[PDB]
């Protein structure tokens, strides 16, 4: 029935087909530029040419889904588009961008060795995405062939608006950024291996950006000898950040919280609000029609025997504006507490949003914090 | 923090089941010596028994007297010393976390983290959150939301219906619209009474021998839908329909239909009727009022 | 239902739930068999006296320290100053039992440890609690002991048990003569459990596999009806009234208890509760009322601070019914290591959380008619140590703060000039100055055009090396018009095109048609919050529009060259596999 030992050709066809399918969804449904597609044919072309410059009938390829997302991010980052990893994580964990299947339920019957090579390694959630984009960034070289500078400043905007920080922190963190780097940010972390044990927890640019962001807030707020930032407004900031409210975004972050590996975030689904759950079931009936894999219609009528059952919520810059105002009163040792709880809530949001670990993040911001003390002392 | 209505994400839990039941085999084997593979787990788990209407248990009498200590420190570590190394062989094949789990359960420590708590699945993790919010809302009396959860859930192609008690009490407390709890229950029985393991304890079951909870509860609860009265010849028409003779509870349902229809010689025949089915309900594991009370209502009728 | 229409469909009752009242009381993956804190009321003197509610609390460096001190009750339940003791072993359960009222209100208190098993007496007068150390036994056995039950010191060590007795007051220590075992090679988990039943002088012994009754002053042993096919015994505690038994399985609250003088099982039906968690435990509180006698079942965990509650009722026809379920939450990170209990419901208890030396009194009521963060992983990241690493941080903070002042005073005048003829001159010579540099870079893109090895022309997307020309303007709409007429100007083909609006879509999460409305929305948000929000918002929309400001490699006709040429060097039928427009 199914192919033997040269279903490399069929494998790469379901894979490439799934890729162009995802591109279709992001130019169409995400209003990307048509140039992206060509950038994708070039990158997928380079690594296709590199795996078909490889001999063995033993396959040795890993075209996991992380490779799909890896070349999408790679191409997007060459094109300097202000999309970041967390956009992808959200997009795929909310079933909008089709992902979590081989040729989703509706196709082809392949050797179960390759269906396993697809379904396996599916999760991006421990930094698997950063590691796979750096791995691809070795597989074909970032440096001469492409421009692997991240879209830094839009990430800063995304971040300030993602909190409710007043716009001064964009320039604060932008400045600490310039202070340690002078704004040079790469994509490879590659020396093909598994092995690594120092220097290289922190050289995926983003993770360092978040690290500078956190640091900035901590330093800045704990050394406003001016007293520009009230002992209270740090609390009010923490509470406006904490109040679970039902926008497309937070509903999304709940949807990602559900498939994040570690507690607490699942205890976070425990502490969920009715509108979040509702918009959730909405996204379930919409984007889990992207499911996977007579009596059937008898069960469509059978289940249809019992019922399945001026625009309200606001946009992104609206929310951003309103918390920027919620702190607009801008113009004693237990305020360190307020600093800490704010930093830890912000951290939580970053951990679920950028699919990394508690321990990963704090490893990075620890390392790069000592990397600022060292170039400061 | 509630049970999930999905098959549990797999590999490590299964190979841990391996290590566990394999070591279990070696220890209990050498233990019977001193008293003188999915399939290994299978035989292992195998050779082992697998005033109101209380379906009473089996109490204490006819059970054998005693035992006096079998297991000192030296004697136990005698039994334990060898099967632990045999375990040292395939422990080398399993994963480091799995090996740690084997070490800790074999010390007797119990693992911190649930199968759910370490599971990580993206359609499945989403279904986990969905089902969770179902159970939570049903606990919270939020029958509206809970109903939305239930409909969206049953939509998904992975869920067979344990969830039915959720909808029984759901539509029950809902009262809102949709063809109601009784309709659902009699649907359950009409679809799943004909040919037409892991997951299964008793509260969801197969119709070879007793499907229990849902059947008896629609039975009684329908007789209470006659407490609404004082539809009946319907309910006992399809309690008349099925042969599954080990009930008697449908004999008391039947006789209750005759007492409810008895509230002129026709009413006489209904009273003689209930008089009959109360004894052909003494047929089986008894549902008893003092029943001279039943008869006393029947004499208030004989008026 | 069962009784309502056995008599001859909603409930008994309407729908009521859970509320809190909180107070502080006192301050100090594979887990194992432990649970260590008690409070119970007895009076020693019994020269016609009363009981005293006491706490046996636990003090930890290594858990060496056992502490006994009094509680004075009130509507405000506090303590009076502390009384203490240590042991060299790591300490596990403090337990102080009390036989029910066939008899008397009981004496003093016992503990199980890392080696040892100890039992203390006490006398007390005038707010002091003087105890005496009824002597340890380190072991006969080299075996740890699971549970103590109680005058009878009963021990269980993993798979074998012993009935024992305690000395009288002073200074001979504790002996035994009746023993047994429930050993089961094929249950690996170490916890077993002994608590007896009916006060009949008959015991219950437990492991996660099964429940064995042992009539121990005759010779009698029974395995009660289920075993270990689908669930583990999870916990058991004697719901306080002598003839009453509360057992957590997995997914079932079991109310065992005699309805015959001889010992029992109850299959009087039960409720079920839904996890795989090994760490579940239980405790009951018991409230009294005229028409019923009701029991509140707290099942708690070591994973999530939530409490799972069910309620039963004892209308002494030995009638038991169940109403409906309810669950409450609890606060930051951590989870209960101890929950202990003592037309509306009041039920009150104490909790101790994983790794928090605090003991919190709680109370729960029916209706309403009337994080301190030390996360050592992040604080170690935020507080960094040495004084020069304090004034270091402050030094950097000052550097940037005065820098920000430079930004404000700098841009200010640039804001003064809007729609001026000066800013017009600047937008002209700016726009087409940049156009000249762009053409130059396009020529040096013609010289290297035949690379055909890649399709990313070097260091492209820029203002292209004139940097001061960016900043100086300060009018978003005329700048958007500059860019629209620059894109218009370089419409001479083989040049990049990228539409911003469709990308600001990602920024504000709604359709952002104009480069301006972007600035509006941000400006509303921040005008609520900062002075010179117009200056910053303009400086940041300028910074964004620059960070994105496209000028990538020569356009779509240039990439396809390298597309096909790399699609050449590859061997022939990967080239046959390379496939556009699937379906």
């Amino acid at each position: 029935k199914l192919i033997g030992h040269e279903a490399k050709l069929l494998f790469l066809k379901s894979f490439q087909f799934i890729l162009k399918r995802q591109i279709r969804w992001l130019i169409t449904e995400m209003r990307f530029p048509k140039e992206f597609e060509h950038v994708a044919k070039i990158i997928w072309l380079k690594i296709l040419k590199t795996i078909n410059d490889q001999p063995q009938e033993e396959l040795k390829l890993q075209l996991h889904m992380t490779s799909t997302i890896s070349i999408l991010y790679l191409a997007s980052t060459h094109l300097s588009l202000p999309v970041y990893t967390c956009d992808y994580i959200k997009w795929i964990c909310t079933a909008k961008m089709p992902y979590f299947q081989a040729s989703e339920i509706l196709r082809i019957q392949l050797p179960n060795y390759y269906v396993s090579i697809l379904e396996g390694s599916i999760s991006p959630f421990n930094g698997q995405l950063y590691n796979k984009i750096a791995l691809t960034c070795g597989m074909i070289h970032f440096k001469e062939f492409f421009n692997s500078e991240i879209s830094c400043q839009g990430l800063l905007l995304k971040l300030v608006m993602q909190c409710a920080l007043p716009p001064e922190f964009y320039f604060y963190t932008k400045q600490v950024i310039e202070f340690e780097e002078t704004d040079i940010r790469n994509l490879t972390l590659w020396e093909r291996t598994d092995e690594r044990h120092t220097g290289r927890v922190s050289n995926h640019a983003e993770l360092r950006v978040l690290s500078y962001f956190m640091l900035t807030i901590n330093w800045m707020l704990s050394f406003d000898r001016d007293r520009q930032y009230p002992l209270k407004w740090i609390l009010s900031l923490t509470e406006s950040l904490t109040q679970r409210t039902t926008t497309s975004e937070s509903i999304g972050r709940n949807i990602v919280k559900v498939v994040y590996p570690d507690k607490p975030t699942s205890s976070d689904y425990f502490q969920w609000s009715e509108e979040e759950t509702l918009e959730f079931l909405k996204w379930m009936e919409k984007q889990f029609l992207p499911t996977q894999t007579d009596q059937k219609i008898a069960r469509r009528k059978l289940y249809k025997i019992f019922p399945l059952d001026s625009t309200h919520q606001l946009t992104f810059i609206e929310d951003l504006q309103e918390r920027y105002a919620k702190q607009t009163p801008f113009f004693p040792p237990a305020r360190k507490e307020a600093i800490g709880r704010l930093l830890t809530h912000i951290a939580s949001q970053l951990l679920v949003d950028f699919a990394i670990s508690k321990e990963q993040l704090k490893d990075c911001i620890s390392r790069i914090k000592n990397a600022c003390l060292h170039r400061m002392n | 923090m509630f049970e999930v209505p999905i098959t549990l994400t797999n590999r490590k839990f299964a190979q841990r089941r391996k290590l566990k039941y394999q070591y279990i085999n070696y220890i209990s084997r050498r233990f019977d010596r001193i008293s003188k593979q999915q399939k290994k787990r299978r035989r292992e788990r195998h050779w082992r028994s697998v005033s109101f209407e209380i379906w009473r248990t089996v109490s204490s009498q006819n059970k054998q007297p005693i035992n006096k200590q079998k297991m000192t420190y030296h004697n136990f570590k005698k039994i334990e010393k060898i099967p632990l190394r045999k375990m040292e062989i395939p422990l080398l094949h399993c994963t480091k976390e799995n090996k740690l789990y084997f070490q800790s359960i074999s010390r007797g420590l119990e693992p911190l983290k649930t199968s759910t708590s370490e599971v990580r699945n993206y359609r499945t993790r989403h279904i986990v959150t969905l089902t969770d919010l179902l159970h939570l809302n049903v606990s919270r009396h939020n029958w509206s939301l809970a109903y939305k959860i239930f409909a969206t859930l049953i939509r998904i192609p992975g869920v067979q219906i344990k969830s039915l008690w959720g909808i029984g009490v759901e539509i029950l407390d809902n009262l809102s619209n949709s063809s109601s709890g009784l309709d659902f229950l009699q649907w359950m029985c009409q679809i799943y009474s004909s040919k037409s393991r892991s997951i299964v304890p008793p509260f969801q079951t197969g119709s070879r021998t007793h499907t229990a909870k849902f059947a008896i509860t629609y039975l009684w609860s329908s007789l209470i839908n006659c407490q609404k009265s004082m539809l009946i010849d319907k309910i006992s028409e399809w309690v008349l329909t099925p042969p599954f003779m080990e009930d008697a509870e449908v004999w008391f349902i039947y006789a209750s239909c005759h007492l409810l229809k008895a509230d002129i010689n026709q009413v006489i025949k209904h009273i003689h009727y209930v008089r009959t089915f109360l004894k052909i309900c003494l047929d089986k594991g008894g549902f008893a009022v003092p029943s001279r009370l039943i008869e006393n209502q029947l004499k208030s009728f004989e008026s | 239902v069962q009784g309502a229409s056995l008599y001859c469909t909603l409930a008994e009752d309407a729908l009521d739930l859970h509320i809190v009242v909180k107070s502080l009381l006192c301050d100090t993956s594979q887990y194992i068999q432990t649970a260590s804190d008690l409070r119970n009321y007895r009076d020693g003197t019994e020269i016609i006296a009363y009981a005293s509610g006491k706490t046996g609390s636990v003090l930890n460096i290594a858990v060496l320290t056992r502490q006994n001190t009094l509680h004075l009750n009130r509507h405000n339940n506090v303590t009076s100053i502390e009384l203490h003791s240590p042991i060299k072993s790591i300490k596990i359960p403090g337990a102080s039992e009390s036989i029910g009222r066939r008899s008397n209100l009981v004496g003093i208190i016992t503990e199980n440890s890392f080696q040892i098993f100890r039992i203390e007496s006490v006398h007390s007068r005038s707010c002091d609690v003087m105890v005496s150390s009824s002597e340890p036994l380190y072991f006969v056995e080299i075996d740890d002991l699971q549970v103590v039950d109680f005058q009878f010191a009963i021990i269980d060590i993993k798979g074998n048990w012993s009935i024992g007795r305690i000395p009288k007051n002073f200074n001979n220590q504790l002996i035994d003569n009746l023993h047994g075992t429930i050993f089961d090679p094929e249950e690996l988990s170490s916890w077993k459990r002994i608590e007896w039943f009916s006060h009949f002088q008959k015991i219950l012994v437990f492991d996660r596999s099964k429940m064995i009754e042992i009539d121990f002053m005759n010779n009698w042993q029974t395995e009660v009806v289920q075993a270990k096919a689908w669930s583990n015994i999870r916990d058991y505690k004697r719901i306080d009234d002598k003839n009453g038994i509360l057992l957590t399985s997995r997914e079932i609250i079991i109310v065992g208890a005699s309805e015959s003088n001889d010992p029992v099982r109850r299959i009087s039906w039960k409720h079920d509760l839904d996890p795989d968690d090994t760490t579940l435990r239980i405790t009951v509180q018991k409230v009294k009322k005229p028409d019923h006698i009701l029991l509140v079942a707290f099942v708690y965990s070591m994973r999530h601070k939530r409490i799972y509650m069910h309620v039963f009722s004892h209308r002494k026809a030995n009638l038991f019914q169940s109403l409906g379920c309810s669950t409450v939450l609890e606060i930051p990170g951590g989870t209960p290591t101890g929950i202990e209990t003592i037309f509306e419901l009041v039920v009150d208890f104490l909790v101790k959380l994983r790794n928090s030396s605090e003991v919190y009194y709680y109370a729960l009521s029916n209706t309403q008619n009337s994080i301190i963060v030390d996360h050592p992983e992040w604080a170690s990241l935020f507080n960094n140590a040495d004084e020069r690493e304090k004034e270091s941080i402050g030094a950097l903070v000052s550097q940037i703060k005065l820098k920000e002042r430079e930004r404000i005073s700098r841009v200010q005048n640039l804001i003064e000039h809007e729609n001026s003829h000066d800013e017009d001159k600047y937008l002209q010579d700016l726009g087409y100055r940049l156009s000249i540099a762009t053409n130059e870079l396009l020529e040096s893109w013609q010289k290297t055009k035949d690379e055909s090895i890649l399709s990313g022309s070097l260091s492209h997307s820029k203002l292209k090396n004139l940097l001061e020309n960016s900043d100086s303007f300060a009018s978003i709409p005329e700048f958007s018009s500059l860019l629209d007429q620059f894109f218009q100007y370089y419409q001479d083909q083989d040049v990049t095109f990228i539409g911003f609006e469709k990308l600001l879509h990602l920024f504000l999460h709604e359709d952002v048609p104009g480069l301006d409305i972007f600035y509006n929305k941000l400006l509303q948000c921040w005008v609520l919050v900062s002075p010179q929000a117009e200056l910053l918002t303009k400086e940041i929309v300028k910074d964004i529009i620059w960070s994105l400001a496209r000028l990538e490699k020569p356009s779509l006709f240039e990439p396809i060259q390298n597309e096909i040429s790399r699609s050449l060097s590859g061997p022939y039928q990967d080239i046959i596999s390379s496939w556009d427009m699937d379906d």
